[PDB]
């Protein structure tokens, strides 16, 4: 798995190219890959860390 | 120790009264593990017939006559039961069924293929399962290598040729050629395997200069272009 | 139990609307 092949590159490009067309028709959900990376409680926890760094640096 | 073949050996050696298998408990019962109820149509039954017909002369040295006669009683009883059941079975037939034709076809073809051990289609790696293939081919080789060499046909089309006492008809060998094409094709198997390896490992070994939709892709052309880069000359 | 000819043995023997309903809308 350390190396890549022509089959691996072609499969990766075909998979990533069919995932992009299925968002126009909305026949795939992809809410998990969205919200596991947005994660708004993690976002406000990080903003609280930035606010605490503003408090500690002033 | 195959007493149902020992009787055959004593019959085909033409000397069965001179030994008579030494019917005691030590010899006539050591091969039996009554007698085991012979399996064939008549090939193991005519031997029992001849064995009783030879053992009518001593009549007391052989104690095993009674179990053989009990099996004769069993055979006669089973035969009478079958004759009564065949008399009733021909009376138990409905007056109208009108058996379908295109299923009689399938039952006849299926029975015929299931007689002579060939695979029937339905229409109704891993060296465990590699040896189970390579042990069915040795079956067919050691079944074809026991056919007699003087094997010949007699088709229903020699009547149009008027063969005399010595005329040498021209369709006599339509089975012995067919019984050698199989026997020599099942020995030239690991020669066509070695030719198929040299075929596939020289057609698939290029795979990017003959096939058009592979030598026109971006990544294959980029790899073939990038392997040909001559090294940089310092100064 | 007579054998049969070889040339007679060889002789007897919802995903649509899920795109259309999304192609009519958009």
């Amino acid at each position: 798995y350390n190396n890549v092949t022509l089959k691996n590159l072609t499969a990766f490009q075909l998979l990533s190219q069919r995932e992009n067309i299925c968002e126009l028709l909305n026949l795939v959900e992809s809410t998990e890959r969205h919200n596991s990376i947005i994660n708004p409680e993690r976002q406000r926890m990080s903003l609280e860390e930035m606010k605490k760094m503003l408090d500690a640096l002033k | 120790l195959q007493e149902q073949s020992e009787l055959m050996s004593t019959v085909m050696n033409n000397t069965p009264t001179t030994v008579a298998a030494l019917a005691a408990v030590a010899a006539a019962s050591e091969t039996n593990g009554t007698i085991p109820k012979p399996r064939s149509s008549a090939q193991l039954e005519q031997l029992l017939y001849r064995y009783r017909a030879i053992q009518n002369h001593p009549k007391e040295n052989k104690l095993e006559i009674k179990a053989i006669e009990d099996t004769f009683r069993n055979i006669s009883r089973d035969q009478d039961i079958y004759e009564t059941k065949l008399d009733t079975l021909r009376k138990s037939i409905d007056k109208g069924f009108q058996y379908d034709e295109d299923l009689l076809n399938k039952h006849l073809v299926a029975l015929q293929l299931l007689e002579k051990d060939t695979d029937v289609p339905d229409y109704f790696g891993d060296p465990d399962t590699e040896i189970r293939i390579s042990a069915r081919i040795s079956n067919r080789i050691n079944e074809l290598e026991r056919l007699p060499a003087n094997l010949g046909t007699y088709s229903l089309d020699d009547c149009l040729e008027f063969i005399t006492k010595d005329d040498l008809s021209s369709r006599m060998d339509t089975f012995k050629i067919k019984a050698l094409v199989e026997l020599k094709s099942l020995k030239l198997l690991t020669k066509q395997k070695s030719i198929r390896q040299k075929l596939i490992n020289n057609v698939a070994s290029q795979a990017h200069h003959n096939i058009p939709y592979l030598r026109d892709s971006p990544f294959t052309a980029a790899a073939q272009r990038s392997v040909q880069i001559r090294s940089k000359v310092i100064v | 139990s007579l054998p049969i000819e070889d040339n007679y043995i060889r002789e007897v023997v919802s995903k649509l609307m899920e795109c259309v309903n999304d192609a009519v809308q958009t």
